[PDB]
């Protein structure tokens, strides 16, 4: 079934059951949402990807 | 563990060093990727009644999370049907005409009998005007 | 007591000392495991009438608690009805063969029978010629 599939869409499923897994493992929507009251309380909203 | 076979043999295949945003593949939360989404899950229950898409491939569609997997077995499934009924197609024809073939080779069967049953008549009555000659 | 045979036999693999996280599992309260849930339940009763899915598996997927687990029942199911209605077609095409088939046969023995019929009383009018002759 990975004749019918293109270049383009592997490297498409890779990014996606990378960044789908480790969403759902560190909650990345509460790192975010951290991130978004130093945005209206400095003008600032950072973080680093290690 | 997190990802499949052919997802982690994309390292040696080269240049993963750069970025996705350059090979084509862009990080999108728009209006574009939620309505082509719900484009193709309504695409899909349309194709899982009328016959056209499995109760295998639809659990697949909904445990895919990405818009071109999610692609692809739609259109994997129907290929794959679509091959079995254009040869469903194609063995319901040649079974009628090979019926219609051992129909055929049977009645030239009776008629070549009845052309060999009526000659041994027609011989033998050569033979009762023989006998009774002598 | 509170585990199947297969969940208490992960333990005897080398994996058990570490996270969850490291294979690929993690607990989910969202909007995304949540909507799974609800796609599962739905097409499990679209499986449960047009006569896809069994009342003995739909009281186990009620009584599952995993999404992985009610995924691959259906899935278990569907190949089952798929090989049985595979196989009743291919059961029903060998039997209108096998009729003609039969049917063949015995027209072949209304044939047979009418060419060793006819010289018989060839080879008897033989033998009326041969007998006046004396
Ligand atoms: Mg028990």
């Amino acid at each position: 079934d990975y004749y019918t599939y293109e270049w383009q869409d592997i490297r498409e499923v890779r990014a996606n059951e990378l960044l789908n897994h480790y969403i759902k493992e560190y909650d990345i929507p509460l790192i975010f949402n951290n991130g978004f009251m130093d945005a209206m309380t400095c003008g600032e909203e950072i973080y680093q990807c290690d | 563990y997190i990802l499949s076979d052919t997802s982690t043999r994309v390292m040696e295949i080269d240049g993963d060093e750069f970025a996705e945003a350059d090979y084509g593949l862009v990080v999108d939360n728009s209006n574009g990727t939620q309505e082509l989404q719900q484009k193709l899950d309504t695409l899909a229950q349309a194709a899982l009644q009328t016959q056209t898409l499995s109760f295998s491939t639809i659990t697949k569609l909904y445990t895919s999370s990405s818009l071109a997997e999610k692609q692809r077995l739609i259109e994997k499934d129907e290929k794959q049907i679509r091959e079995r009924q254009a040869q469903a197609q194609k063995e319901q024809l040649e079974a009628q005409q090979q019926i219609a073939a051992m129909q055929q080779q049977q009645k030239e069967a009776e008629l070549l009998q009845k052309e060999e049953a009526n000659i041994r008549d027609n011989q033998t009555k050569i033979i009762i005007a023989q006998i009774q000659s002598e």
